[PDB]
RNA sequence: UUUUU
């Protein structure tokens, strides 16, 4: 559960999803779960110009078993915080 | 009819030749059961290039047949 | 288990592998146990007995009434 | 509608299966288990290349290997009413 | 025990070695069972495919989904 | 799952072997297999101009799911597909 | 699996499904087949490219460990 | 046997 619990902090902020077809997609954060399935808000695909695929789409499910990174601004992220609750994570499930 | 793990049990202490999906072989004596395999030769049967092994674990992920 | 004993099958596995044999067992994990199996090749290669793990396959069909056709469907 | 209750309620009727390796296969379903592997009866399998082609009495596909299956309009149909006719 | 290694690794600098001829440079600041992890101020090198050229890539904070990792290791 | 905000609408899938399928989302499951119904493939290449074939009502295994767009009409109406030219989505390699 | 005992602290062979090999004394290995080597040499096409000087390996990638 | 490959 713990980079679920992280993905919810980071959500109404922008990342950008890269795929494991190369695809990086940018957009806000409006949901994630536990299989780390992700739902992104006015995605702007990186590539548009390789890609205009999804040029009349502005909300987007990205399957979690595709996802390479999720790659996003350290400003909303707390490291310190985020390393506790994973000691606290290991230990729990130990 | 025939019980599939009653058959590599009868093959334990056996030669036993494993293929996997890829287009590799193994071919050895059996050990143990993931399998170890003592004394086997590794054959890749695309670029021919054989090399042989004392003993392994080989994962059991990728493992395609089995052959007594 | 939504499924041929000793009556002869042809089986397909993920990665492209591809077998035919007479099927004389099984269990429910779909181990198949088939002998005078034949992998044909991407011509053939016989494998004499040979177990095949359940996890592995894709495709299993009876070879009785398997044929090539030609297109049967519209242009 | 869930997925596995439209496959289920296409037991019986012709359905058409693309797997992984590009074969496809139209034949009549007639079951399936939670898992998506299927049985169909009288099938046509198509190879990749469009190239050449088996006609099957009866088959077994792994579920794990299938892309895609296409359904008839008219089971969707029927299970969007039977659900309809569920609730009340 | 072998994620014990990993363990020992927290807001220490990494080597993470990707499926696809990636590799990752980065802070560890957590990771779970699947090694799914959190990297900070990281550096990918993508090598392109003897090679033809590598592409360096920064990201101040990166999330690895843990099956690409092959390899975790000390920089 | 975030796909219930999907529901009864257009829906543009992204699969697993690069390609573009649409239709009315009529069902999903936790693998995220899908059904769509009134669905048609969009065939967008470099070389020659868009295709669209006729799909009919397609179930789509989990498995092979990239990603899933809501398409929106308005900007959608705005796109003249016919005339559009771009690269082939890659394979997703895991 | 008394292959574990016989091979935990020495050296060992990865080949991972890529083809890419690592040698090193094994630390630890698990029940997914994840490793963790104390001076690992990795090989590719048979050359050595780098050496690490601890390694985690990700089991699901071995394709087989083979003893020294 | 579909999301830790």
């Amino acid at each position: 559960m713990l980079f679920y619990s992280f993905f919810k902090t980071l959500i109404d902020t922008e990342v950008t999803v890269e795929l494991k077809n190369d695809m990086s997609i940018r957009g806000i954060l409006k949901s994630v779960d536990q299989f780390l399935n992700v739902k992104l808000e006015n995605i702007s695909v990186v590539d548009a110009s390789k890609y205009p695929h999804m040029a009349a789409v502005k909300d987007l499910f990205i399957r979690g078993s595709v996802v390479r990174y999720v790659h996003m601004s350290s400003a909303y992220v707390d490291t310190i915080l985020l390393a506790d609750a994973c000691r606290r994570d290991l230990a729990n499930n130990k | 009819t025939i019980l599939p793990l009653e058959l590599i049990d009868k093959c334990i202490g056996s030669n036993l030749w494993v293929i996997m999906k890829s287009e590799r072989e193994f071919a050895g004596t059996l050990v143990g059961f993931n399998i170890v395999l003592k004394d086997v030769t590794e054959y890749d049967t695309v670029t021919g290039v054989t090399e042989k092994h004392s003993e392994m674990l080989l994962n059991g992920n990728g493992m395609c047949m089995l052959i007594p | 288990s939504i499924l041929y004993q000793d009556q002869r099958i042809q089986a397909t596995f993920t990665g492209g592998r591809q077998i035919t044999g007479i099927l004389k067992g099984f269990d429910q994990l779909m181990n198949l146990v088939l002998d005078d199996v034949e992998e044909q090749l991407r011509a053939i290669r016989k494998l004499g007995l040979v177990v095949v793990r359940g996890t592995t396959l894709v495709l299993i069909a009876p070879m009785d009434g398997s044929e090539e056709i030609p297109n049967p469907f519209v242009q | 509608m869930l997925p596995l209750t439209l496959l289920n309620a296409t037991q019986g009727r012709p359905i058409l299966v693309e797997l992984k390796n590009g074969e496809t296969f139209n034949g009549h379903l007639e079951n399936c288990d939670n898992y998506m592997n299927l049985t169909l009866r009288e099938v046509i399998r198509t190879m990749p290349d469009g190239d050449k082609f088996f006609r099957l009495p009866e088959c077994y596909i792994r579920g794990n290997n299938i892309k895609y299956l296409r359904i008839q309009d008219e089971v969707l149909s029927q299970v969007a009413k039977q659900q309809a006719q569920q609730r009340e | 025990e072998p994620l014990d290694l990993v363990r020992l690794s927290l807001d220490e600098i990494v080597y993470v070695k990707l499926r696809g001829d990636r590799e990752l440079n980065g802070r560890l600041h957590a990771y779970d069972e699947h090694l799914n992890m959190v990297l900070g101020d990281a550096e990918e090198i993508v090598t392109i495919f003897k090679a033809l050229k590598t592409i360096r890539k920064h990201y101040e904070m990166l999330f690895v989904r843990g099956d690409s990792v092959i390899l975790i290791a000390p920089p | 799952m975030s796909l219930a905000d999907f529901m009864e609408q257009r829906v543009q899938v992204i699969t697993n072997d690069g390609r573009v399928v649409l239709g009315s989302l009529k069902g999903f499951d936790h693998t995220t297999n899908l059904i769509l119904s009134d669905s048609f493939e969009r065939i967008i290449s470099m070389d020659q101009d868009m295709e669209t074939i006729p799909l009919g009502v397609y179930l789509l295994r989990g498995e092979n799911v990239a990603m899933v767009g809501l398409v929106n009409e308005e900007l959608d109406s705005e796109i003249e597909w016919t005339k559009i030219r771009g690269e082939a989505i890659p394979d997703v390699v895991h | 699996n008394e292959f574990l005992n016989k091979v935990i602290g020495k050296k060992v062979l990865i080949r991972l499904s890529s083809g890419v090999d690592y040698k090193g004394i094994l630390s630890c290995l698990d029940g997914y087949m994840n490793l963790a080597l104390e001076r690992t040499e990795e090989y590719v096409n048979g050359k050595k490219t780098n050496v690490y000087g601890d390694a985690f390996i990700r089991g699901n990638n071995v394709l087989y460990v083979s003893a020294l």
